RNA sequence: GGGGCCUGACUGCGAGGCCUGCAAGCCGAGCAGGGGCGAAAGCCGGGCCUAGUGAACCGGUGGUCCCGUGUGGAAGGGCCA
RNA sequence: CUGGUGUUGGCUCUUGGUCGCGCCUGCGUAGGAUAGGUGGGAGCCUGUGAACCCCCGCCUCCGGGUGGGGGGGAGGCGCCG
RNA sequence: UUGCCCGGUGCCGGAAGGUCAAGGGGAGGGGUGCAAGCCCCGAACCGAAGCCCCGGUGAACGGCGGCCGUAACUAUAACGG
RNA sequence: AAAAAAUGU
RNA sequence: CGCGGGGUGGAGCAGCCUGGUAGCUCGUCGGGCUCAUAACCCGAAGGUCGUCGGUUCAAAUCCGGCCCCCGCAACCA
């Protein structure tokens, strides 16, 4: 929500989606964290736009 | 007049519109490498990449198939073990620890400086804010940062030579003098023409090479052909 | 009015006025604000010819014009002249 | 209130009810998959909680076992996000 | 109202923006003079003709710069200042 | 007799630039074919009026406020801000 | 052919 | 949406293609010239050059990228 903003994540070796939140603003920036995939499953997560 | 009375019979044979290649430009710049010294090859290749913006930063090496025929004094910071092993792979000068001390107030240029992977959070300050212009400074790119340090050397005293790109998007990079023969002149020029439409950056456009160029020392080009 | 010629005459046709993204282009669709009533018209020209000796002019369409000159060609081989200026025309063909 | 490691602010579901005109709104054991903290029993399906939001209709991007106008493929749809 | 075309064809003149290429070009003030940037860089140019006169070709921020010709005779220029 | 103001608006002028339809134009991509190909998209730029902008215009549409400060036992203020 | 160049209980 | 164009003292506006100065005024403060006043005349308080990231020896400036304004043409399930 405006400096906030809508996130969606990626497989980091593919696809994969899961979607949050970030705040541009306040520490923020290079969103990279782990969290479990569905297309098979044991890795992390990059961040993007849609 | 206007140039070398040396230089000058050096176009009247070389017409600008005739399609030569890497044989009639490895064949007729036996006759353009006028002079009393041995000449090397000048392939140069402006490529079609913008300059400004990083997202086209060529920069790559390329290892020549039968050398400059041209010596190269490289030396290597090295750090350890790796002390000895820049010797015993072809190299005058290796690990002294610091050499940043001898070689400050005056020099007269040798020609390549490399150091390794862990040494280089105290190798940009010394002499990287001085032998930069002459680019010598040391980067995990061009091929002058790895503990392997004495394979980086072994082979650019084979016949090797550092590539990359200037304020200009020009590309130059060393095929050999103009003393190898029918063979050693193309088998120098294309294998060195193998490591530039490999490492084309995806977010350029056109054709990568704008024009290819075959030249020795100070002298007449020979508008070789880029595909044969 | 009715090409000689041809024949092609005025037939009614429409004003599509419509304003939105083609969906191909950028999406949703697009609306329609409006059509109308118009009618389309023929080309139509005017032009002169001799035959016999006496100007007669055909109101054709453009794209038939280079015809009537194919007309007063295959007209000489022919009964002509009659200074009937009103029967020269029908006649030809 | 403070600190250490971390990401469960999981997917696949959901016996069972609260409310209720519809439809929505709310609670969730436990199971399977694979993890986190943890010596361990265990706890975790976001925040101490009740506001933080808006059905469908058209459409954008991703994904994909799917439909693909005679046949093979594309054009364009479906569906998962 | 207007732009593209149709009706719609002759004759030169002139300018584009292009791009084909031969290959030719760039000055504020302080300056000896018209210094486009950044590297090479202490020596090349001449008997395949220099200093200077001359002509015309081109450019001009009209001072001045560049090339061919044609004379001549052996002089030019650059660090440094 | 008919004053002051052309900021907006209408209107008349005007252009250095902004923007802007069709069309031209073709860089490069893509659909298929064993290919010739056939097709689609189609980047630079050239593309009218228009509106933006520049001037002008009230017997063109309209408008023509205020609120401090300033003189003598106050008030008032031609006066200036 | 002294730009304009005020006053003075 | 995109092409532009624009923000820098308390308001005004130049420095914007050139890099190298943070200034030009109005307005408060002093101090100048007269015989004093007026009027001219000077020097100063004062601005993250909007923001942050950046190449440079150095940034208002060239680069970035976004908040924000205004022009237009277009979008609105």
């Amino acid at each position: 929500v405006r400096i906030k903003l809508l996130l969606e994540c990626t497989e980091c070796k593919r696809r994969n989606y899961a979607t949050e939140k970030n705040k541009r603003n306040t520490p923020n920036k290079l969103e990279l964290r782990k969290y479990c995939p569905w297309c098979r499953k044991h890795t992390v997560h990059r961040e993007v736009k849609i | 007049p206007k140039h070398g009375k040396r230089y000058r019979a050096l176009l009247e044979k070389v017409d600008p519109n005739k399609i030569y290649t890497i044989d009639e430009a490895a064949h007729l710049v036996k006759e353009l490498a006028t002079a009393k010294f041995d000449e090397t090859v000048e392939v140069h290749a402006k490529l079609g990449i913008d300059p400004r913006r990083s997202d086209q930063n060529v920069r790559g090496t390329v290892s020549l198939p039968h050398g400059l025929g041209k010596q190269v004094r490289v030396l290597a910071i090295a750090k350890g073990e790796k002390i000895k092993e820049a010797e015993e792979a072809g190299a005058d000068y290796v690990g002294g620890e610091e050499i940043i001390q001898k070689i400050l107030d005056g020099w007269m240029d040798f020609d390549a400086v490399v150091a390794t992977p862990d040494v280089m959070g105290a190798v940009g300050s010394k002499m990287g804010r001085i032998l930069g212009p002459r680019g010598l400074l040391p980067n995990p790119k061009a091929g002058t940062v790895g503990f392997n340090i004495g394979e980086i050397i072994r082979e650019i005293k084979a016949g090797r030579i550092e590539f990359r790109n200037d304020k200009t998007g020009a590309i130059h990079a060393p095929v050999g003098k103009a003393s190898f023969p029918p063979e050693k002149l193309a088998d120098n020029i294309r294998a060195f023409i193998r490591a530039l439409e490999a490492h084309k950056p995806e977010g350029a456009k056109g054709t990568f090479l704008r024009s290819v160029y075959v030249t020795t020392t100070m002298g007449p080009s020979v508008r070789i052909n880029p595909h044969s | 009015k009715v090409c000689e010629i041809s024949g092609k005459r005025p037939i009614v046709a429409n004003s599509i006025q419509r304003r939105g993204k083609a969906k191909r282009e950028g999406g949703v669709g697009k609306k329609t604000t409006g059509i109308s009533k118009r009618r389309q018209y023929p080309n139509l020209q005017k032009v002169r010819v001799r035959v016999a000796g006496q100007e007669i002019t055909f109101r054709v369409a453009a794209s038939h014009i280079p015809k009537v000159y194919e007309l007063v060609e295959r007209a000489k081989g022919l009964k002509l002249e009659g200074l009937s200026p009103k029967e020269i025309k029908k006649e030809l063909l």
